[PDB]
């Protein structure tokens, strides 16, 4: 089962090909897509090396880096754009899907903050689930008429994407300034680029459990509308160490409330005899609280770190407090919408987030069924 | 003289190996192999897949979507069974020698 | 003649599935068949 990635806008795009540098180091790639002398299954991304890249200003760039050989500002003109060149880019794509021997996923890399390819991003998942509809569809969004162009890609993200990895620059900055001490943008996205790397962590490596991309998402969305997900990595030593310092809200990459599924990955080689150890101190001094209804856990698997680059390890969670960032967003539109053909499409939008807040308060209660 | 025969065993025959195989086949430990064999038994499901034509081929078109293997080692995976079913429960026997 | 390419028929496609009868009963020998039938046609 391949895997494919689209990266649009500008934040796409940059994130990307650091995500392309940071993913070609772990194997044994020269930037000249050519193996080196110097077990890692290279199959699922690279194709005979070639990656299963799809770019929508800086492309020149891109192309003027060392790594040539690896291949408006409204929502509605970003949605214009994608139906203009309908016919045009699809072809791409279905060359790349079918020319492949089974497409399993979709990664997506985009930017929500008023991009032209935010509105890009509107349109292609519309039509991902037009032609395929038995492919999934996985996206790394970006979060900050800015409320504008934000509150309404999540109308489409809601219903068409089946996960969601959010990444908001605030509590990205507040990690720079810290334990970085920049005070850029190619300097925030190292961190960036780090986290989607290890989050297929267990894809590019073959492991018991969890060897393809509906073996992670299944587990932690429990219904298609509570489908969103949040990350952590420690590493910036045993496993009580990392555990622990992945639960504090001053690594989450997110500016009552609890848990509905955590995903710890650890990439060392410590012992594993004392990962149950870690699980039973986690559970006594009850650092994390969770679902009342049904019997939630904590799920932990191993794998190892590439051999020619220590204990790391990324943690994923399902958080209810996720609805704060939505509430930020959808007040300030309401405040825009009194102080700026039919303004419809504005109005359903607003309608259905509204719907999935509630959807999300609803769950933080014994009683969620019926 | 054992200490002889012992390292004999691990720098010439490779007994290190045959473990650390064997778990590779038999205890499921490489994913892309399990997760290609047992997908590929659960798609039919008698008389059918029970002859040596099937499931004594199913393990030569299992092998290559491993992506781990195909050595020496790799071989002598004899995918016999013990029993003939007849005909919603959760057992099928079958062996792995 | 118009009584003779029927009597062919007949001859010739039993004479056919008396092969794919016996070159199916066995332990290629078995992707021969794959080979006459393509279209699922002989399924009888
Ligand atoms: N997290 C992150 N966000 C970025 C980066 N570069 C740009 N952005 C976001 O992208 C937005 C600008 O989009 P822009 O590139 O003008 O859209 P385009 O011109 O249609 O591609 C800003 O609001 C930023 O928050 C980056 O390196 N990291």
């Amino acid at each position: 089962r391949e895997i494919i990635t689209l990266q649009l806008g500008q934040c796409g795009n940059q994130i990307g090909f650091e995500f392309w540098k940071q993913l070609c180091a772990e194997h044994g790639i020269s930037p000249e897509a050519i193996v080196e002398e110097f077990t890692d299954r290279k199959d699922v991304f690279f194709y005979q090396y070639i990656p299963r890249a799809v770019l929508l200003r800086v492309i020149h760039s891109i192309l003027n880096s060392p790594y040539a050989k690896l291949y408006g500002n409204n929502w509605a003109s970003g949605f214009s754009q994608g139906e203009k060149i309908h016919e045009d880019i699809f072809d791409i794509i279905d060359r790349e899907a079918d020319g492949s021997d089974s497409l399993e996923g979709f990664v997506l890399c985009h930017s929500i903050a008023g991009g032209t390819g935010s509105g890009l991003g509107s349109y292609l998942l519309e039509r991902l689930n037009d032609r395929y509809p038995k492919k999934l569809v996985q996206t790394y969004s970006v979060f900050p008429v800015q409320p504008y162009n934000s509150l309404l890609t999540l109308k489409r993200l809601t219903q068409n994407a089946d996960c969601l990895v959010v990444l908001d620059n605030t509590a990205l900055n507040r990690i720079a300034t810290d334990r970085l001490h920049i005070q850029s943008f190619s300097q925030i996205n190292q961190l960036v680029s780090t986290i989607m790397s290890a989050s297929t962590t267990t894809l590019r490596y073959p492991g018991y459990m969890n060897n393809d991309l509906i073996g992670l998402i299944a587990s932690l969305i429990p219904t298609p509308r509570l489908h969103f997900l949040m990350t952590g990595y420690t590493p910036l030593t045993t496993v009580l160490d990392v555990m622990r310092r992945l639960l504090q809200p001053k690594n989450v990459m997110v500016s009552n409330h609890c848990y509905i599924a955590i995903l710890n990955i650890i990439q060392g080689e410590v012992d594993p005899t004392q990962v149950h150890k870690s699980l039973q101190r986690i559970r006594e001094r009850k650092l994390a609280n969770f679902i009342p209804w049904g019997p939630a856990s904590i799920q932990v698997a191993l794998s190892r770190k590439s051999p020619y680059l220590r204990v790391s390890g990324l943690m994923m969670a399902n958080h209810t407090s996720i609805s704060s960032l939505f509430e930020r967003t959808c007040r300030q539109y309401d405040k825009l919408r009194k102080r700026e053909d039919n303004f419809d499409e504005m109005d359903t939008s607003r309608e259905i987030v509204q719907q999935l807040i509630d959807e999300y308060h609803a769950a933080t209660r014994p009683d969620y069924i019926s | 003289v054992n200490k002889a025969a012992v390292d004999y065993f691990f720098v010439e025959l490779h007994l290190e190996a045959h473990y650390e195989a064997l778990r590779h086949f038999l205890l499921m430990e490489d994913g892309e192999f399990a997760q290609s064999l047992s997908d590929l038994l659960f798609e039919k499901l008698p008389g059918e897949l029970l002859n040596p034509l099937v499931l004594n081929s199913v393990l030569s078109k299992a092998l290559q979507c491993s992506l781990h293997g195909d050595t020496p080692h790799a071989s002598n995976l004899s995918l016999a069974l013990k029993y003939l079913p007849e005909v919603p429960d959760v057992l099928s026997c079958l062996e792995l020698r | 003649f118009e009584a003779t390419i029927n009597k062919f028929d007949k001859n010739f496609s039993a004479h056919l599935l008396d092969l794919l009868a016996r070159l199916s009963i066995y332990s290629g020998m078995a992707s021969v068949i794959s080979r006459l039938d393509f279209n699922g046609f002989y399924t009888e």
